[PDB]
């Protein structure tokens, strides 16, 4: 049924986002709305729309000025969160550039502050020649047009390309509707702008990974063993000129299918290129995803060597964690898709119970996915608050929690370990050996001394100090 | 020789040293009990600080969003302010006290905070009427200032509403102490300075508790230990320390101004010098002598910079960046110990006041380099000049500036906020003597792990 | 999985892992005022052990020599013991114990200590009638054991010296404390433990003053502060609590047979469990009640090494080497945090005591993985290792490693003794709860700037 919480009886709107599934329901009759209006003062988990056109997209690639049209804060806030590698020295996590906007510009407006940064920008560093620029709030509200102004530096600088994104915080509900006019105005303006050449009979995008802890590279690892070229990725250790290339593609893979089935459905509509969903996390997801691509270039006895190969290297560890972990108890309280892409593999692959799950931002669409695919029992919840967080802890008892790291510190003090679902542990998680490091961190963080030795109190003079035997696969 | 005080020359900002006033604000907040911040704009103005704040301490702080969206973008938002108080109220019933912190975007669209306020105080005292809220409206415009003047805007305006209501009563015989945005480690040692001196004290903010433990029971304790009492009890103070200019000063002010407590701005207290001079400030105004062992941890610390700074220190090149009141007396501590500090970077648009700052005569005064002191410098700033062959010993700063270092192949010691890329320094104290002398073995320590990296004389460190 | 222990498989040593029992002694009475050791033997077995303790500690301590010559080596030494205590004696007017130390040369000829000492005492009696000094014989030939045994040696002989003299008085109701060979730190924490639980407890030896200022009136304070009625009063404690196997636990069960002090020997306080079951030991003896500051304490170490264990420090490979009692303790405190200590190094020939320790038992029940203890081992032995193959992750020991771990590019962190090439460690604690979060702490922030040095990840520093 839908749940009315305890904590929640004042706010009783929140009844309709949040759904305990029960034997015999018809699902259909109890998703979740979601994407929907945050409730003021709630402390909502939701980001803002500008945090998912720079931080979660752009700010990925390796290559490119993300110059934040705005006061200082977006762009300070925006820098040192992200863990996404390049094989460049991570030029995308060492810098953020602002127009520093000040009341000045609010008055009279922003669009020559905005021009003199971008010169700025490209004359302190000479070898990058490509931006992107965002709005904020402010710059927003008071009608800088970034477009215009993008134009002209062009025009300037014949050495630049440059990429207007029109996302201020406010816009959309959260997170989300950065990602969707990012990957509207890239398809509309940027693709088909450039091409490349072709040095495989297999070609694919793979759409909807952002290289999280080397994500992209390990998968990277797979498309070169099978010969099969990557025209573009949107957006792990990407170029924004290979962004341009996009329309020559055989086929999009897509994994997240939520802040980047935009584009892909724009490719499929504009160009007849074909989009496939998969699963990047998760052991036999992987073996699946990649005979589903070997199928469609006709490449199988390929993907079975390969498949095979990486099931003696990694089986034997990920069944060791399964025997040991089969039965726990595990939330996932993370954006959105991850839920859908976590709930059945972990329970496949190690024997792990999700019992609660909740997105910050997800569709109905990601709902009627993780829904589907998960238990009984479960508790699922759109854009969660901190006070429903902890009433779920007390119906459902988790033995782990997967979650952001602030969330991590909170529920650590209940003495409920977390593993970080968004920027990982020990990454990458992605693919095979991502699936075993997964596993790993989440055997160390549930079989850790440390929560044992936390519940004892040292003036009871009925209990002792326990000892606790751990394993290593 | 000469201190020369430079603005950066670019418009833009690359690597930015300091937030928004917004996050500064919050900051104050989260040092109060029974308080949680209501931030009036986009949901990313709340979701990210929250983030630095768990960064820093690794700890979660409440602080809610009003999470202005489109329609109130365009059509006002002062509806969001009013549900988002009442769904605290109804949710929190301990809550004691809202900021109501503004950012670019509600500064922008003009919204009324104060009215929004009349509004909200008609509706919770009807809906609550055995319960109070201080609801204090902070105006803090991100295209002005930085996280330095937000935490004392905030600071000051959550000291009017709440001495605006209680006023003046009975002579409390405590000094108020605003150290301004300093760790709780900081607070540690200053609660011990006041307890050894016989001095009652109440330190604004008292964030001890931000290092909360993991207790048996799961209890929460992961608070702010002023509370609404200890605010009002300002008001009937016997005197204010003013420990940072820029970071709650201006308090001291108000409470001067209106209920005749007099302020005392003293230097921040980094090194020997200004904690000497803090201590003499505080017998003063108390009439309390200095204790015996207060003469012995000085004496301890100075014994232990001594082991290093002929041997170690002298003559090394030094770049600080951070808060104006922490750069400034971190380098009157490097010239104790024979450091030269000679690029200074302040991070926003206060130059102004930092020109007519006395700590900058006094580093004219006993320099024998050359200093530059950039203010409304971004980080660049420092990247700029190491590539165009400015040759450094050492970087003192927050984590955001790691880069810089690690690829310049300098040790650097982290200071201020944020502190995220190394474990428990928000436990260490860097003022006073203990901080003096823990801030000198850092240095040292982090010289010598780079010698033995680099392999710069690294059999040097056997009889030192 | 196993833990095996092992003898080292060479004759000789390379890279002496302990000095020889000599400088154990002089450790030992370095700790009590009016104290001045007298080794009687060559003049480096003085000089290389004060140079040691200047190195570790970064302070002089007083410890003459007896100037064997060749004429001593021939005839025998007696008349250099006896001119020696004489003119301490004269020269020293606030001398009241000399421990008499031998060496390897004056065992080796057979001098007669305690026919000295008749002499001596004769001697002092006629010269100085309202003195008492109180003469020790030490017996430390440097061919057995280690410093290790020394400094047990030397605790228990001065205890026997002065305890004979005095006897059993009225009760004191405090407990004794051995808390074997420790910081300056380690000894500053028993102490709040001890005062937080509201015990009275003589630690002993008490070198908090070790780390002494550098006072405005030019006096030195770098005494040990365990007086003589401090140690006569042993007799008339209520119980002994013996941190140290191997340091001083001897002297806790030399009480207990002598005067019926019972002796309750703990593990090692390394780590939170070993430090709870102190506590729990002390509350039992004493039937005080463990106080909630104390429950508080660990509860902030326990949250300080959450934020570490399953990120940073598992499936991470550690070696530990140094003095028995702090490595099995370290491994112990290891396991907690998810380090894997695979290999440990004991430096001495007291293997068949080893084979007994009920901790190697706790490591065999415990352990997931194999560990291999090495006994009678030299620092050769972990650099072989590492070059045939081990792959170490983390180094714990003591300065004189250092250069193992620098080529072998593996972050170390400081413990024991001495620690010479790093600031302060002296007076930060490793043990209770205190101790555990700054070892942790320390090992974190050396992997932290291992990652940056080598580029191993170090974006990874930032949301952990
Ligand atoms: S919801 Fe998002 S992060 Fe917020 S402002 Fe808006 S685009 Fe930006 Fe920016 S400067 Fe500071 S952090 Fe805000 S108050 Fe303005
Ligand atoms: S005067 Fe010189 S240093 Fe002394 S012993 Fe003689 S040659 Fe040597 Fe050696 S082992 Fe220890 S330090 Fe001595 S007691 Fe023997
Ligand atoms: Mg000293
Ligand atoms: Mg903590």
């Amino acid at each position: 049924p839908m749940v009315l919480l305890e904590c929640d009886k004042d706010i009783p709107e929140r009844q309709k986002h949040i759904y305990l599934k029960a034997p015999n329901e018809d699902t259909r009759e109890f998703l979740p709305i979601a994407n929907a209006a945050t409730i003021p003062g709630t402390l909502s988990e939701r980001g803002c729309a500008f945090c998912g056109a720079k931080l979660v997209i752009g700010g990925v690639l390796k290559d490119t000025i993300q110059m934040i049209h705005g006061p200082l804060g977006c762009a300070y806030d925006t820098w040192h969160t992200k863990r996404y590698p390049t094989d460049n020295g991570h030029f995308n996590m060492k810098y953020v550039w602002s127009t520093d906007m000040k009341e000045s510009h609010v008055v009279f407006g922003g669009e020559k502050r905005l021009e003199k940064s971008m010169h700025e920008a490209f004359d302190e560093m000479p070898d990058i020649k490509r931006m992107i620029v965002y709005t904020t709030c402010p710059t927003a509200l008071i009608g800088d047009d970034i477009k215009a102004v993008a134009k002209k530096v062009m025009k300037d600088r014949p050495d630049v390309d440059v990429f207007t994104v029109e996302c201020p915080g406010f816009s959309g509900v959260s997170q989300s509707k950065g990602h969707h006019v990012l990957n509207i105005g890239w398809i509309n303006e940027k693709v088909e702008t450039m091409e490349k050449e072709i040095t495989s009979e297999y070609t694919m995008n793979f759409i909807g990974d952002f290289n999280i802890q080397g994500d992209t590279q390990l998968l990277q690892t797979y498309w070169d063993r099978l010969g099969i070229q990557v025209v573009a990725h949107f957006t792990g250790n990407g170029t924004y000129d290979d962004l341009r290339c996009m329309h020559q593609a055989q086929l999009n893979v897509v994994n997240c299918a939520r802040s980047s089935g935009y584009i892909a459905n724009e490719l499929k509509k504009r160009y007849g290129i074909p989009r496939l969903d998969i699963d990047s996390w998760g052991f036999n997801y992987m073996a699946e995803g990649i005979r589903k691509i070997c199928a469609f270039f006709g490449i199988e006895e390929k993907g079975e060597e390969l498949i095979a190969e990486e099931y003696a290297k990694w089986k034997p560890k990920l069944d060791w964690y399964k025997e040991r972990l089969q039965g726990k108890k595990m939330a996932i309280w993370t954006g959105g898709p991850r839920l859908w892409h976590w709930t059945k593999s972990v329970e496949d692959d190690l024997g792990v119970q999700v019992v609660a799950m909740s997105s910050k931002f997800g569709h109905e669409e990601d709902f009627e996915k993780v829904i589907a695919r998960g238990k009984e029992g479960t508790y699922y919840i759109d854009d969660g608050n901190e006070l429903e967080f902890f009433e779920i802890i007390d119906l459902v008892k988790p033995d782990v929690i997967f979650t952001g790291p602030r969330v991590g510190e909170l529920v650590k003090k209940l003495h409920i370990p977390y593993v970080n679902g968004h920027g990982y542990h020990n990454g990458p998680y992605m693919g095979f050996e991502g699936f075993v490091n997964l596993a790993r961190d989440m055997y160390n963080a549930v079989h850790n001394p440390l929560r044992h030795l936390a519940a004892v109190d040292i003036r009871d003079k009925s209990q002792t100090t326990p000892v606790i035997v751990r394993g290593a696969a | 020789a000469e201190v020369k005080l430079s603005p950066r020359d670019r418009e833009g900002i690359i690597n930015p040293m300091y937030d928004c006033q917004p996050a500064g604000a919050q900051y104050a907040g989260i040092g109060i009990k029974d308080c949680i911040p209501l931030v009036h704009g986009g949901q990313g103005c709340t979701m990210f600080v929250r983030l630095l704040f768990a960064q820093h301490f690794k700890e979660n702080f409440d602080v809610a969003s009003t999470s202005l969206h489109e329609e109130s973008a365009v059509f006002g938002g002062a509806k969001r302010v009013e549900e988002g108080v009442l769904v605290l109220a109804r949710r929190y019933p301990n809550l004691r006290v809202i900021p109501i912190i503004t950012t670019c975007s509600t500064e922008v669209i003009g919204d009324d905070i104060e009215g929004s306020i009349r509004v909200c105080n008609r509706a919770l005292e009807a809906e609550f009427p055995d319960r109070k809220i201080y609801l204090a409206p902070v105006h803090t415009p991100s295209f002005k200032g930085s996280h330095v003047t937000g935490y004392a805007e905030c600071v000051k305006s959550v000291f009017k509403t709440i001495t605006d209501a209680h006023g003046k009563g009975q002579p409390s015989g405590k000094l108020n102490v605003f150290p301004g945005w300093v760790n709780p480690g900081d607070v540690v040692l200053l609660k011990r300075y006041f307890k050894e001196m016989d001095v009652e004290a109440n330190i604004y903010m008292d964030t001890e508790d931000f290092d909360s433990p993991m207790l048996p029971n799961k209890s929460i304790e992961t608070h702010g230990r002023t509370t609404v009492e200890d605010i009002a009890d300002s008001a009937n103070a016997l005197a204010t320390l003013s420990l940072a200019r820029y970071e709650g000063n201006t308090t001291g002010e108000l409470l001067q101004k209106t209920f005749a407590v007099p302020n005392a701005l003293v230097n921040t207290p980094y090194g020997i010098k200004n904690t000497d001079d803090m201590l003499r400030k505080i017998a003063e105004v108390t009439g309390k002598e200095i204790p015996e062992s207060l003469v012995r941890e000085r004496g301890i610390a100075l014994d232990a910079l001594a082991d290093l700074a002929h041997m170690f220190f002298a003559n090394k090149k030094v770049a600080i960046f951070g808060h104006p009141d922490l750069v400034l007396g971190l380098a009157q501590f490097c010239m104790e110990v024979e450091l030269e500090p000679v690029l200074l970077l302040i991070g926003d648009d206060q130059g102004n006041k930092y020109k007519k700052d006395p700590r900058i005569e006094e580093l004219k005064n006993t320099a024998h380099f050359d200093i530059e002191i950039v203010h409304n410098a971004d980080l660049w700033e420092l990247e700029k000049r190491i590539n165009a062959g400015l040759q450094l010993d050492l970087i003192m700063g927050h984590s955001k500036g790691r880069y810089v270092a690690i690829e310049a192949n300098i040790p650097m010691v982290r200071v201020g906020f944020p502190t995220f890329d190394r474990a428990g320094l928000y436990r260490k104290p860097s003022i006073g003597y203990q901080g003096a002398m823990e801030l000198g073995e850092m240095i040292a320590n982090a010289m010598f792990a780079h010698m033995e990296y680099t392999r710069n004389k690294e059999w040097i460190l056997n009889t030192w």
